[PDB]
């Protein structure tokens, strides 16, 4: 179906391209069973004692957990801060491409 | 040169959408995340 | 003539709905399953051992709503924990059967 | 011939890259009048105008060595000292031999196992690599008959794109299967423990 | 991790001396669920308090 | 600095000259570093762990190592200060470091053998490209000529 | 040769570590480090990785295939794949 310079008269044969996939990743809650009771046995001080000596150290726990928290959270911070660091690097690649 | 120049406009616009779905996936993966601070916020307020 | 008429308008209306919510038709379908359920998940055995410990939930109506509201209101990720108050009202006042 | 139908339509090649894919051997005859495989490989130009010859007896493959032969090599398979070396132990890994000789298979061999890495996009040290993760540790060039020839090319070509399409590299695949072979332990071991 | 095994039981010690003095030891004050794998254990000794 | 702490010489520039080519060396090594100064500190530092660090095949750094000879008993971080100048310039003549001692003795001599300066010759034509190669045919044919 | 981590605990406590057995925990430790790599190398989750971690075969390449296709199934299953593989590690996971 060609001219006489041999160049088509047809249209050609398009084909319009697909589409970007959208990225897309596993997420999941985290599952953990609980921890049961330890056991039990009477002490030496009487309960207004032992309820004292038991609050110091729940409240030593609550020192610990806060300070957990704290370093859990600096890392996770720090963690990320790194990674912008590495595809910032790995970006700077492309663009002086 | 100019095509081939926005071809890798675009290897690097997809590049960083695989950087922007790293962030989303460490801030997914991560320990403090939303979840977290989720259950501790409603287990503290039922304790409070 | 009149049911297929009723039936196409039917379908205009609603996809002109879900375009204008900016919803899919697979979302509204998640909004109207009927459950059919089965064994539950971790998580909810999770959920189950926080509301089982803990306090009691009080036997009082609108006491109730208010101590288990902050383990519910932290399991679906809502905002406030009234909003996760009035959820349980709200599904207190109609659910399917 | 269909395998070389196959091989030109992947990896883009000239049908004479596919047969030498395909296990034939160089030509010293020249074809439609050009320069044959064999001179346009080795002889274009003579290097300090020496015509390479298949004379015999004398190419040795140990890179502490001083040999003019070995020079045409380096440049034919656009190698470098060690990697020539490389080669022939990619062609046969139980002959522990260090010459060759100076045959047209061997180096129909040598080419072969040269086209496996620039075929596949790979440098021959990740191609020496990459049969160590494969089925094919023990393999003969000169044995190689018609079908596990084929399954080889087809494990390379699955492999390559396989690191392709998961981006990562052929390193760090060796990094995932290397067997330890264990040393005495570091520092931060003796901080571990 | 291994604190709050040591202050579980301390609160034990209590229940008992409890349960000891007035002799009730039907009812239970310290009761599980203080540790919750899923937070690592964040927030245990408050629930313990 | 924990590696250099140790005697480590600077106040003239000819130890300035070693301790960037170390710096150098230990920058190529990268990620890496780390086990290979804890090694160098010990007296565990091998051919092969170092090529490992460097991304680089065993049979060059051995190599480069008989330039200057200390060739097996890497225990100074002095004998590494001597490979990022063999390496370079291995790299920008695409030789290996044994294929330049004959280089520095060819190329130094005043009277070489024809074997000798054909057997460099060759060996430094082997690198090139093959659009480099035609460049020097046409370079060289009119000179014969 | 590779110790198991119950034997690894009782070499960790000992009276003195010898000459021998102080080199088998260290390849016992860059065993680990090689199966750290394996994880990070294909971004596996926590739920991938305890799906796994019940007996995943990894040490040749068409396990690694394995491993590959697996960690692309459960990225197609995206933010659901929680209660999926919840539903593997019990004995209820349907086709529905």
């Amino acid at each position: 179906n060609l001219s006489i310079d041999g160049q088509p008269l047809s249209l050609p044969v398009f084909a319009a391209p697909a589409d970007p996939a959208a990225l897309l990743s596993a997420a999941a809650a985290a599952s953990g069973g609980s921890k049961p009771l330890p056991s039990a046995d009477i002490p030496a001080m009487r309960f207004p004692q032992a309820l004292d000596s038991a609050r110091s150290l729940t409240g030593q726990l609550m020192q610990f957990g806060s300070t957990l928290l704290g370093l859990i959270e600096r890392r996770d911070a720090e963690a990320m801060s790194e990674l912008l660091q590495n595809q910032a690097g790995e970006l700077m690649l492309s663009s002086l491409r | 040169v100019r095509r081939t120049a926005t071809e890798m406009q675009r290897e690097h616009m997809e590049i960083q959408q695989a950087q922007t779905q790293a962030q989303l996936e460490f801030l997914q993966r991560k320990f403090s995340n939303k979840a977290l601070y989720s259950w501790l916020r409603g287990r503290l307020a039922s304790i409070y | 003539g009149k049911t297929r008429q009723k039936m196409l308008s039917f379908l205009s209306r609603i996809t002109q709905w879900l375009n204008t919510q900016n919803i899919t038709v697979e979302q509204l379908m998640l909004l109207l399953d009927k459950i059919s359920p089965a064994a539950p998940t971790k998580e909810m055995q999770v959920l189950l051992d926080l509301l089982r410990n803990g306090g009691i939930d009080k036997t009082n109506t609108k006491t109730l709503y208010t101590t288990m509201a902050p383990v519910i209101t932290a399991a679906m990720q809502l905002d406030i924990t009234e909003s996760g108050e009035a959820l349980l009202r709200w599904l207190d006042n109609n659910h399917p059967a | 011939f269909t395998e070389t139908l196959l091989y030109r339509k992947r990896y883009g090649i000239d049908t004479e890259t596919a047969l030498m894919l395909c296990n034939a051997g160089i030509s010293r005859i020249s074809y439609d009048g050009q320069l044959s495989h064999f001179d346009r490989l080795f002889n274009n130009p003579p290097l300090n105008g020496v015509t390479y010859t298949l004379g015999g007896d004398d190419i040795l493959m140990e890179p502490d060595a001083g040999d003019p032969r070995r020079e045409v090599l380096k440049r034919a398979f656009r190698v470098d000292n060690t990697g020539l070396w490389q080669l022939l132990v990619i062609t046969n890994r139980e002959n522990k031999s260090k010459t060759i000789e100076n045959k047209t298979e061997k180096l129909r061999g040598l080419l072969f196992v040269r086209l496996l890495a620039d075929v596949h996009n790979l440098t021959v040290a990740q191609l020496d690599a990459l049969l160590q993760i494969s089925p094919y540790n023990s393999m003969n060039v000169y044995a190689l008959d018609g079908k596990t020839r084929q399954k080889m090319l087809s494990f390379l070509s699955r492999i390559t794109q396989w690191l392709n399409t998961q981006n990562i590299t052929v390193e760090q695949l060796m990094l995932l299967l290397d067997k330890i072979s264990p040393a005495a332990p570091t520092k931060e071991m003796q901080v571990l423990l | 991790y291994r604190f709050y095994d040591l202050t579980a039981a301390r609160c034990m010690m209590a229940e008992k001396a409890y349960a000891w003095q007035t002799n009730d030891t039907a009812t239970r004050y310290i009761k599980s669920g203080a540790w919750q794998s899923n937070n690592a254990g964040l927030m245990a000794g408050e629930s313990l308090l | 600095l924990q590696t250099l702490s140790q005697g480590a010489p600077a106040g003239t520039i000819t130890e300035l000259y070693n301790i960037s080519d170390f710096h150098n060396l230990i920058n190529r090594c990268g990620e890496q570093a780390g086990t290979v100064l804890d090694a160098l500190q010990s007296g565990t530092l091998t051919v092969k762990i170092l090529a490992q660090a460097l991304n680089l095949s065993e049979e060059v750094i051995t190599q480069a190592l008989t330039l200057a000879g200390q060739k097996p008993e890497l225990t100074t971080w002095a004998q590494l200060a001597v490979l990022p100048p063999r390496l370079d310039l291995a790299d920008t003549l695409h030789i290996t470091p044994k294929d330049i001692t004959t280089l520095l003795t060819v190329s130094e001599n005043v009277r070489p053998f024809y074997t000798d300066l054909s057997a460099l010759a060759g060996l430094l034509q082997a690198g090139l490209n093959e659009q480099q190669t035609k460049q020097l045919q046409n370079q060289s044919e009119p000179r014969r000529n | 040769g590779i110790l198991t981590t119950s034997e690894a605990r009782k070499l960790i406590i000992k009276k003195g570590q010898t000459a021998g057995d102080k080199e088998k925990l260290a390849a016992w430790c860059q065993a680990l480090a090689q199966r750290v790599l394996v994880i990070r190398t294909f971004t596996l989750s926590n739920a991938e990785l305890q799906t796994l971690s019940q007996g995943a075969p990894a040490g040749t390449i068409t396990e690694l295939y394995n491993i590959s296709d697996f960690h692309n199934l459960i990225n197609r299953c995206g933010e659901q794949a929680g209660t999926v593989l919840d539903a593997l590690q019990s004995g209820t996971l349907t086709v529905k």
